[PDB]
């Protein structure tokens, strides 16, 4: 949020130039400031419009956010830190699984209005088996490639 | 009675005590979730038979 | 330093933009020149959080190295000008627009040090080209040598990176909606990290290869120290424990698949149940598509 | 802006006089030289199949807040599909429903011009629910 | 998993054949409430 404003000669407005404070700006409409913009836009100031100038040198500068020549791919988490991770998740899989069977028996015997408003204990449904598998997998696959890649790279 | 994982040897009298590592849970669990997932699939079969 | 009072130098984006704006302020015919400013920031541990900086009139001969000028009076005026606007803004160092180090630098480091001990250099680039960050941080330490040469003011490298605030975050966010980088999801993001990492190792090693080739022939006097370290490198390469390592690495992979297998499987079942849901919604939509 | 209009308005099939420069024109961070950088293509290939030059300008036109590419990338179609004023309803339909007020506007001037010579009602059945879109 | 999403695509398609820009009179009624709301706030300001 960033606007711009310029006062307008309120005196000249009273004198008949009230429909004569219209400089030719484009437009795009505002509201929540209609508080003081109803005599702001239409008595005290008006709305200028904002732009930017996205240089290519500044853009190639900010674009930087990671120095990776020591980050991933030249590293990999600890292989005893990484089994303790799998352990936990793939057990949570079990807990959620059971509730998943209990949800597939319910949904069958109910109309979508009652499965719609079902927002008590979101732990039951698909949403958490997906939430998991995509972290688990991710991890691991790549978990996966990192080991292999280094075997040839630092061969 | 599983109190020290060894193997007694007769004919030479050597009480060999090989060291045994623990059966990792990352499989036992996955045995249980594959197990469970079947049950799901079955009930899912009965939901399949109703719409078509 | 040996002191744990410096380590992570973290420069916020508006500084980067600030030196890249300063490099075009001077930029008339005085360009192609090292330009220098002072770094304002705060810090309280192993960090030197850089936040603000402002050019200081600076000149330097283009063939000599003892003919450098830096209006330190200008500093003792401005430093107070900005203090009068924000408390907690000491002088945590000073930046020098690269492209790399100059013999003259150490001299400067002592006319900036008359304010704050621990001052650091932060070489920032005026040309995007590197694939790592354009922000290298050095400290002015001194040491003794096994060869018996007099103590020296060298320069020692400390790890570096850039961070941000909510403000900073949001401004940058706003400026990169042209070059979208968010269309790219997690998995691929990290594969990118692992290819882009080799893109680093490759050129670093490449630079060492050009150096070794530089002293061997086209002579450039040997500096025993470099070659020293370069030996530790080739002893540390993972080799001598070959067979055993093989038999283990294979096993840990095996595990990795076991869990991937499970993952992809659950994923499949869930997606398929999604499909059943579509089919049944379609039948009941077909009873409505008739009627009247 | 008045030079952009003056480079565009002079092409009638002579082909690549400033199109050969399009790889640089459409590469300048300036909006005047990307909009012109697609107008000249609009008028030199009038009456033919300029598909690849509205497509490149939807996924990027929604990234350049400048409608200099949102409005024109679509008001383009109003000429390259002037020949047959009865394929226009089939390829600006994908393009008025889509969010992005600028895109709607451009599609409405893509119809305004070319399907006025035939006054076809597949344009009108599509134009009416665009008259009802909220943004002024 | 790629296969059965690639065939799941068709059920959503019959629904898209059903309008997904419908109830235009609701939106037009809302638009006729924003001209009463705009001026409701110029009358709560009490400022011309």
């Amino acid at each position: 949020v960033i606007d711009a404003f310029r006062l307008i000669n309120a005196n000249m407005m009273v004198l008949g130039h009230e429909p004569r404070q219209t400089t030719s700006n484009l437009g795009h409409l505002n509201k929540p400031s209609i508080q003081a913009l109803i005599h702001g836009l239409n008595r005290h100031y008006y709305s200028i419009t904002i732009n930017y100038r996205k240089n290519e040198l500044e853009q190639k500068m900010l674009l930087n956010l990671h120095k990776k020549s020591w980050m991933e791919g030249l590293t990999l988490q600890d292989y005893s830190e990484h089994c303790k991770h799998n352990e936990s998740v793939v057990k949570e899989m079990l807990e959620l699984a059971k509730n998943y069977n209990k949800a597939v028996e319910e949904e069958d015997k109910m109309t979508p209005e009652q499965l719609a408003i079902k927002n008590v204990g979101k732990q039951d449904p698909k949403r958490h088996l997906e939430e998991h598998v995509d972290v688990l997998m991710t991890s691991n696959i790549v978990q996966c490639l990192a080991a292999m890649l280094d075997t040839v790279v630092f061969k | 009675d599983k109190k020290f994982h060894g193997i007694l040897d007769q004919g030479e009298g050597v009480l060999i005590i090989f060291d045994e590592p623990p059966v990792d849970k990352t499989y036992e669990a996955a045995l249980e979730t594959i197990q469970n997932m079947s049950k799901v699939v079955d009930s899912l079969y009965n939901k399949a038979k109703k719409l078509t | 330093m040996p002191e744990l009072a410096v380590q992570k130098v973290v420069v916020h984006p508006l500084v980067l933009l600030s030196v890249v704006d300063h490099f075009n302020r001077i930029g008339k015919v005085g360009n192609q020149k090292r330009v220098v400013g002072v770094l304002l920031g705060s810090w309280q541990k192993k960090v030197l959080d850089v936040s603000n900086s402002f050019a200081v009139p600076f000149d330097e001969d283009d063939k000599d190295d003892s003919v450098w000028f830096l209006d330190h009076d200008y500093l003792e005026n401005m430093y107070g000008m900005f203090k009068k606007v924000n408390a907690r803004e000491r002088i945590v160092g000073w930046y020098h627009t690269g492209p790399k180090l100059h013999k003259n630098d150490i001299a400067i480091n002592e006319l900036m040090k008359r304010y704050c001990p621990n001052s650091v250099l932060v070489i920032i680039d005026v040309k995007p080209k590197d694939l790592g960050l354009p922000t290298e941080a050095y400290i002015s330490v001194e040491e003794v040598h096994d060869d018996g040469t007099p103590t020296s003011k060298t320069f020692e490298h400390v790890t570096s990176e850039i961070g941000a605030e909510e403000a900073e975050e949001v401004g940058v966010e706003h400026l990169l909606r042209d070059i979208k980088d968010t269309t790219v999801g997690t998995l691929s993001q990290r594969i990118t990290n692992q290819v882009h990492g080799l893109k680093g190792l490759n050129s670093k090693l490449l630079d060492i290869r050009s150096y070794l080739e530089k002293v061997a022939t086209g002579k450039l006097p040997i500096n025993h120290q470099i070659i020293y370290q370069l030996q530790d490198v080739f002893n540390l390469l993972p080799d001598v424990s070959l067979q055993e390592f093989v038999k283990a690495f294979y096993l840990k992979t095996n595990d990795q698949m076991v869990v991937v297998y499970l993952a992809s499987l659950i994923r499949s079942v869930v997606a398929l149940h999604n499909l059943i849901n579509n089919k049944i919604a379609n039948r009941d939509a077909e009873k409505k598509e008739g009627q009247e | 802006r008045g030079l952009a209009v003056g480079i565009a308005l002079v092409m009638y099939g002579r082909m690549e006089e400033a199109d050969a420069l399009i790889e640089s024109l459409c590469r300048d961070k300036d909006p005047i030289l990307r909009r012109s950088g697609m107008y000249t293509v609009a008028m030199a290939y009038c009456g033919s199949g300029n598909n690849k030059a509205i497509r490149r300008l939807l996924h990027v036109a929604v990234s350049d807040v400048n409608d200099d590419v949102r409005r024109a990338a679509v008001e383009s179609l109003g000429f390259i599909l002037f020949r047959t004023p009865e394929q226009c309803p089939s390829v600006v339909s994908l393009l008025s429903e889509s969010y992005n007020p600028h895109v709607r506007y451009g599609a409405a001037m893509a119809l305004g011009i070319c399907c006025a010579g035939t006054g076809n009602k597949e344009a009108i059945n599509l134009l009416e629910p665009m008259t009802n879109d909220p943004v002024n | 998993h790629n296969m059965s999403v690639k065939a799941m695509r068709f059920p959503p398609k019959s629904y898209n054949k059903d309008l997904e820009s419908a109830e235009e009179r609701r939106e037009r009624e809302q638009q006729d409430l924003e001209f009463a709301k705009e001026m409701a706030e110029d009358d709560d300001d009490s400022f011309p």
